[PDB]
C-alpha cells in the first residue's frame, strides 16, 4: 500500500 | 492498508498485477484492476459482471485497442496509475461507508465506479454498462447475499 | 515503506 | 514514510538491498542496513564509521560468518526482517526526537543502536565499538558540521 503489488 | 482486504480482493490485486505483466504494460490502471476483477471468479464482483453482460475477453481486446500490448514485457511488481491508486483508496472509502471493515472485491468495483474517470470507465461504457448501474447493482447484490 | 526497497 | 529520507539515506536503503543480494539473502536485516551505510560514503555515518574504526570488508566477512551466503541469489525485492522494520521505525523516531524532519544516513544509524537487540549490534560490537558510543558520537557529529 499504495505504490505496487500488495505494497 | 492492503491488510483490510479480504483474500479475493487481494487476489483480484496480483491478478490485475498478472493481467498488465502479460500484456506488456508498465503500469496498473484502472482497466487491469477490473480485469483482475473479472479473472477472480468464485467472489462477487466477477459474477456481478458476468450478469451486466461483461466478460474477460471483451475488456482483453478493447485495452488491446485503447492500449495494446508493449514491445517488452517488465519484470517485478508493476506501480499503479495515480488512477488506480485512487481506486483502491475510494474501494477502502466505500466499504467504510457501506459499514464494513474489510475491503472484498464488490468494494473495488465501487471505488472503481466512483473514479469514473480513467480507463476502466471508458471501458466499461464502451462495453455495455454504466457506473450508477453497476454501482446500485452490486449494492443490491450486498442486498441479494 | 515499510515491508521492502522503498515501499 | 520513506519520502522524509535524504537522497543519501535512500541511497543507503538501496544498498542495503543489494548487500543482501549478492551475499544471497532472503531477507534484509540489521546488518545489511549498516553494510549500506558503510557502502554509501559521502555522507555522515559512513565516515563515522570509518572513524570509530570499523569497516566494509569486517561486517561483510562477519555476516558470511554468523550468516554466510546463501546457495541461491533472489530476485525482486527483498523483504526487511522485522529487527530491520524497527530500525527504520526508529530512524523515523531520533530524527524527530533531535528535531530535524528529513532522515538523513546519521538518523538510520541511531535508529540502529536504538534496537541493539540484533545482528547489527551483535557485529558492531565483535568489531570494536559500542552502542551509546557510536551514539553519543554521531550526536557530537551532528554537532561538529
Amino acid at each position: 500500500w499504495l505504490a505496487l503489488a500488495l505494497a | 492498508m492492503f491488510e483490510r482486504f479480504t483474500d479475493r480482493a487481494r487476489r483480484v490485486v496480483v491478478l490485475a498485477q498478472e493481467e498488465a505483466r502479460m500484456l506488456n504494460h508498465n503500469y496498473i490502471g484502472t482497466e487491469h484492476i477490473l480485469l483482475g476483477l473479472i479473472h477472480e471468479g468464485e467472489g462477487v464482483a466477477a459474477k456481478s459482471l458476468e450478469s451486466l453482460g461483461i466478460s474477460l475477453e471483451g475488456v482483453r481486446s478493447q485495452v488491446e485497442e485503447i492500449i495494446g500490448q508493449g514491445q517488452q514485457a517488465p519484470s517485478g511488481h508493476i506501480p499503479f496509475t495515480p488512477r488506480a491508486k485512487k481506486v483502491l483508496e475510494l474501494s477502502l472509502r466505500e466499504a467504510l461507508q457501506l459499514g464494513h471493515n474489510y475491503i472484498g472485491t464488490e468494494h473495488i468495483l465501487l471505488g472503481l465506479i466512483r473514479e469514473g474517470e480513467g480507463v476502466a470507465a471508458q471501458v466499461l461504457v464502451k462495453l455495455g454498462a454504466e457506473l450508477t448501474r453497476v454501482r446500485q447493482q452490486v449494492i443490491q447484490l450486498l442486498s441479494g447475499y
